């Protein structure tokens, strides 16, 4: 009974900015553990490939080569939500853009990537660019 | 060689319950994808919970340390037969032997402690059961976690069959329709539903079923009654340890430190507790955790220092479920017949269990739906005063269970 309630993205032109925000729903914490909560894009052709992802405990987090330095995921803590800021975008970022989080684990395991790893998926969020 | 083999044994449930925080590192080894992987290792306290009595009942009748020599060596291969063939098909049944060890271990070796002690040595011997208990599954995911990222996730289980050897080494009257009706109450907690709604009806009439198919008047079945409604408030950490990480945005470690805090209290005053030692402590216990939780649930309308109202409930929390502990692990193991101790111990246990299980649900679907209602500081009060009426209950619980 968890819900992943995601928003943002959109159309935009090349070289530009596009914020993804999502949050999880009554997702609770285990007495000493905590969830890694990221993206994962899908282009109409190419295969399902992970964006970036945060560990919600330590603030720790992870990017894959494609994005890296562009891209800056972090949780805004008071307001209790993770967000993607997409920045210098490119025409292979177009993509649909899905928030994921997996099974609470020990806050002393490290930062989740693969998309084996993460049980809850969001509707998808869609982000494109042009010209 | 008393307690030190005992806690051996308890410590061999430890770490069983270590490798369910270290389920990741399980997906890439064993391969199959999360759910099915994460419920194989969830079935080790599913069939532990549902086979308690029986296995407590087996042990009563045919030898209680042959059952107590049965799961230590049932632990063996419960371990050995995981870290040594990674495979899918294979982990599910030795995560289910794992269960039934400790079903094997945790009545019978509680009967011992009446054999060895006798009154006087009880006091000492059931304070270090609960040292071998609350310590060891305070510290399982904390334990699991840095032994699966340094050492390795299979070397949690080379330690579970060196500690189960040198615990032997310092050394059907209706079971089947009690856990076809366990079974169903343990899966109806993990309450994923309109399909639950028939899963209630199994748990119903398995129960009327072994109803009629036990004639306890004592101050045990005050024991065991409070001590199911107390450990109903187990979901005052769970949602405190949520709203201060996520309400309060505090990180991992802060959360782990106002828990480890819990954790040491609570471990020094189960043996403050035997000084305190009947009824006079458990009623101290029931009470000051009340106040333990109301003072973790008045940080919800806070200020910049209300960090101490939060910190000294996790302590006035912690300090209250150690005085009820040791005198009430006594009460019961005391008024348990001799001839009849696998049984009612094994009973005292499932009480226990099933008491956090129909806690934790209450605590997180209250805090799950009054959150989505209001907010996060409201929702958590919401939960939180859910465990006070829990608590009051506990305290209230005692009323039965006379001088
Ligand atoms: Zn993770």
């Amino acid at each position: 009974q968890v819900q992943l309630e995601e928003s943002g993205g959109g159309s935009v032109q090349a070289g530009g900015s596009l914020r993804l925000s999502c949050a999880a729903s009554g997702y609770m914490y285990s007495t000493y553990s905590t969830y890694c909560m990221g993206w994962f894009r899908q282009a109409p052709g190419k295969e399902r490939e992970g964006v970036a992802f945060i560990k919600r405990g330590d603030h720790s987090t992870y990017y894959t080569d494609s994005v890296k330095g562009r891209f800056t995921i972090s949780q805004d803590s008071a307001k209790n939500t993770v967000s993607l800021q997409m920045n210098n975008l490119k025409p292979e970022d177009t993509a649909i853009y899905y928030c994921a989080a997996d099974f609470a684990h020990s806050f002393l395991l490290s930062v989740h990537s693969g998309a084996g790893q993460y049980s809850y998926w969001g509707q998808g969020t869609q982000v494109t660019v042009s010209s | 060689l008393i307690l030190g083999i005992v806690l051996g044994v308890i410590t061999f449930w430890l770490f069983a319950q270590s490798l369910v925080n270290v389920v990741p590192n399980l997906q890439q080894s064993f391969g199959t994808d999360m759910g099915t992987i994460s419920i194989a290792v969830s079935l080790t306290a599913l069939f532990s919970g549902m086979f308690v009595v029986g296995a407590g009942g087996l042990a009563d009748k045919i030898g209680r340390v042959k059952m107590t020599n049965i799961g230590l060596l049932l632990s063996i291969i419960g371990s050995a037969l995981i870290i040594i063939t990674n495979l899918p098909a294979l982990l599910i049944l030795g995560r289910v032997i794992q269960g039934v060890s400790a079903a094997c271990i945790m009545p019978s070796t509680l009967a011992i402690m009446k054999t060895y002690y006798q009154g006087a040595e009880r006091q000492r011997a059931l304070s270090y059961w609960s040292i071998g208990s609350w310590g060891g599954s305070g510290i399982c995911s904390l334990f699991g976690g840095a032994v699966a990222t340094t050492m390795g996730w299979r070397w949690i289980f080379i330690f579970s069959i060196i500690v189960a050897v040198l615990s032997m080494l310092l050394i059907v009257a209706g079971l089947i329709v009690l856990v076809v009706m366990l079974l169903s109450l343990n899966v109806v907690i993990t309450k994923g539903a309109l399909w639950f709604f028939g899963l209630i009806a199994i748990v119903i009439v398995a129960f009327f079923i072994f109803l009629n198919v036990l004639f306890e008047n004592k101050p045990y079945t005050g024991a065991t009654i409070s001590n199911f409604l107390l450990n109903g408030v187990a979901g005052t950490l769970i949602v405190a340890n949520t709203f201060v990480q996520q309400g309060l945005g505090y990180t991992a470690l802060q959360a782990g430190y106002l828990s480890i805090t819990y954790l040491i209290m609570v471990l020094l005053m189960i043996r403050v507790g035997e000084k305190l030692l009947s009824k006079r402590p458990m009623l101290l216990g029931t009470f000051i955790v009340v106040i333990g939780i109301a003072l973790i649930s008045l940080v919800f309308l806070p200020g910049i220092f209300y960090v101490i109202s939060c910190v000294v409930g996790y302590l006035c929390f912690g300090l209250g479920l150690g005085i009820y502990a040791t005198p009430s692990t006594d009460t019961a193991i005391s008024n348990a017949p001799l001839d009849k101790v696998g049984v009612a111990s094994g009973i005292y246990a499932m009480a226990s269990s099933l008491g956090g299980a129909f806690g934790v649900a209450i605590s997180g679907a209250v805090y799950a739906g009054a959150v989505a209602a209001t907010s996060i500081h409201t929702g958590a009060m919401i939960a939180l005063w859910v465990n006070v009426l829990m608590g009051i209950m506990a305290f209230i619980a005692i009323l039965f269970a006379i001088p």
